[PDB]
């Protein structure tokens, strides 16, 4: 059945620039190609139908073109809300099929991360556990390391990290690091430190708190 | 208004079977087809099959093993997909979409996250995250809420019932010992809190347990 | 009025009906067959028209047993309809002519 | 005439796993492809006709798919009795031809 190839799988552009996603069909399908946008955690959204026809509610910035085997979805002056995955789908022949997807990535100005440290809550301690959450927010590039020091000593056990995908609001990335330890373990210590190493600074940005 | 309504989640044990639903509203025609699409974490969209309610016939993706059986209900405007004898390979978000018979999916459901595990449902623990007494505040302040001990995915976290969207970041869940944990963060102008309430609403479909959590300063 | 003209009109209405049910049933017949192209309704209705007038460019055609059976019905309904019109035009011409004499 | 290419010529899988044999036609043949199984010392046995249609007496584990030039014969959870050679054959254009064969090894 019809194979739809979307390449490259990841496209990086500068804010405001012109971007073009490509979809190539394994055989000729006239103009029976449709484009969808699916943002992080969202459901797909129809952008263009029959290769070049606009849809209501979709910014005029979006356009499509092509016929036969080669198709392009274009974005005039890309912006942050356009950060998503983009899929093509053909309805020329049974069964309908989808292309594998192209991710849009935006290259913005370097941003230092905003660090926030949070002591465990009272409701947690009551249950018998303590989680010290640290947020590294709105940084760019996405590359970043975070170190945990308890009473001046680097800690590594019980530290779970999580990163977000590029943000559709400002094109930045964020990350959350959480150090979990029993109510006890949390008792016999006073200083809890979160350190962030990022390209924007030779010196790490740190945040601490003493219970 | 929402055109295609689907349950947020379903937990299924290896070998068991589950039946997903998709309630449709809005204009309905004799030429509508309801499609089912499967998406696994990180990956793309995979077409599973289709059904034409007005006649009751369904077709299926032949390149994959047949785990689905589709049916529709004319009176209740609902299409169903019976997935049977599942394994972890079958865990994914399953969307229904509607096609007016002209080939493109004009509208999609929100999707039903299906989890195939021998584990057990478990509501999350929602704890507040307010700055510590020593935290120097800038022109803005960041608060958040910790959601842990839940299963299976997902949970939907909003701030002040959606009323506060910008400044929000809910991090992806991490799995440790058959339980998920995540945190959401919100940033509001420092001067506006706590004079103006900031609450985090956490919904956990798999156990029909939605809970609020007001964020106030530490003593 | 005259029987021939009624049969004609009747055949035309019936043809419009066969074209619409034909489009519906062709898509229903063809979805499910790998490679089939007679699978969305707007182009199937066009396919129905070009089959009934027997023009058959094709640009589209059925590949399943039931789509082909549906195709034969559309053909026959159109050939019969257009034939009924010719026949009525002959009846009308034969009558007015016997008068002109 | 139509060349049917079956590659790889030998496929090795673990008991119970999913296997997929490939057949590629030199030009488009709709769904006019058929699959046969020939065990050691045996005569060929029809498994699937017209690319995806099942045959009576053949385990449900066997399935086929494809249209145009690319075809796949799939086996869900392979077992020992499936050890054999597998051939595709096209009937779209004269003369009928056979692919060169894929051996299943476990
Ligand atoms: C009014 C004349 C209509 C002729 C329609 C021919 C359809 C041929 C076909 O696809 O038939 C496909 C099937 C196999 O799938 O062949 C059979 O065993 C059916 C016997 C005709
Ligand atoms: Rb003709
Ligand atoms: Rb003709
Ligand atoms: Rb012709
Ligand atoms: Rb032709
Ligand atoms: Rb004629």
């Amino acid at each position: 059945d019809i194979l739809l190839t979307q390449s490259p799988a990841i496209l990086s552009v500068s804010p405001g620039e012109r971007v073009s996603f490509s979809c190539r069909a394994s055989q000729s399908i006239g103009t029976d190609i449709h484009w969808y946008q699916q943002r992080t955690n969202g459901s797909p959204r129809l952008l263009i139908k029959y290769a070049s026809e606009s849809i209501s509610g979709i910014p005029s910035r979006f356009s499509g073109s092509g016929s036969g085997t080669d198709f392009t979805l274009s974005i005039n002056s890309v912006e942050s809300e356009d950060i998503a995955n983009y899929y093509c789908q053909q309805s020329n022949r049974w069964p309908f099929t989808f292309g594998s997807g192209t991710k849009l990535e935006i290259k913005r100005a370097d941003a230092a991360p905003t660090v926030s440290i949070f002591p465990p809550s009272s409701e947690q301690l009551t249950s018998g556990g303590a989680s010290v959450v640290c947020f590294l927010n709105n940084f760019y590039p996405k590359d970043i390391n975070v170190k945990w020091k308890i009473d001046g000593s680097e800690r590594q056990n019980g530290v779970l990290n999580s990163w977000t995908d590029q943000d559709s609001k400002d094109s930045t990335y964020s990350m959350s690091s959480t150090l979990t330890l029993t109510k006890d373990e949390y008792e016999r210590h006073n200083s809890y430190t979160c350190e962030a190493t990022h390209k924007t600074s030779t010196s790490p940005i740190v945040k601490s708190f003493n219970r | 208004q929402v055109q295609l309504q689907q349950p947020g989640a379903e937990l299924v044990k290896p070998g068991a079977s589950v039946k997903l639903s998709c309630k449709a509203s809005g204009y309905t025609f004799t030429s509508d087809w309801i499609h089912w699409v499967k998406q696994r974490p990180g990956h793309g969209l995979e077409w599973i099959g289709e059904i034409i309610p007005s006649y009751g016939r369904a077709n299926y993706n032949e390149k994959i093993q047949k785990k689905a059986t589709l049916t529709a209900d004319k009176s209740s405007s609902t299409a169903f997909m019976q997935l049977s004898s599942l394994t972890s390979e079958d865990s994914a978000v399953y969307y229904c979409a509607r096609e007016r018979g002209d080939g493109y999916f004009a509208v999609w459901g929100a999707g039903t996250t299906v989890t195939v595990s021998s584990a057990k449902t478990t509501p999350p623990s929602v704890y507040p995250l307010a700055p510590g007494s020593a935290a120097q505040t800038n022109s803005m302040v960041t608060l958040g809420c910790l959601v842990k001990g839940y299963f299976p995915e997902p949970v939907t976290v909003t701030w002040n019932s959606g009323s506060l969207s910008s400044g929000v970041h809910t991090f992806p869940a991490v799995l440790q010992s058959d339980l998920y944990t995540l945190s959401s963060s919100v940033t509001v102008p420092s001067s506006s809190w706590p004079s103006e309430t900031v609450t985090c609403n956490v919904a956990h479909p798999a156990s029909s347990t939605k809970v609020d959590k007001k964020i106030v300063p530490r003593d | 009025s005259a029987l021939h003209w009624r049969a004609a009109g009747a055949a035309t209405v019936l043809l419009v009906i066969v074209l619409l049910a034909g489009s519906y049933l062709a898509v229903l017949a063809e979805r499910g067959a790998p490679g089939a192209q007679l699978i969305t309704y707007p182009r199937a209705l066009w396919w129905a028209c070009e089959t009934a007038t027997t023009v058959g460019y094709x640009d589209l055609y059925p590949v399943t047993l039931w789509g082909r059976l549906v195709a034969v019905v559309v053909m026959v309904a159109g050939i019969t309809s257009f034939g009924l019109v010719t026949a009525a035009l002959a009846t009308w011409f034969v009558g007015r002519e016997q008068e002109r004499r």
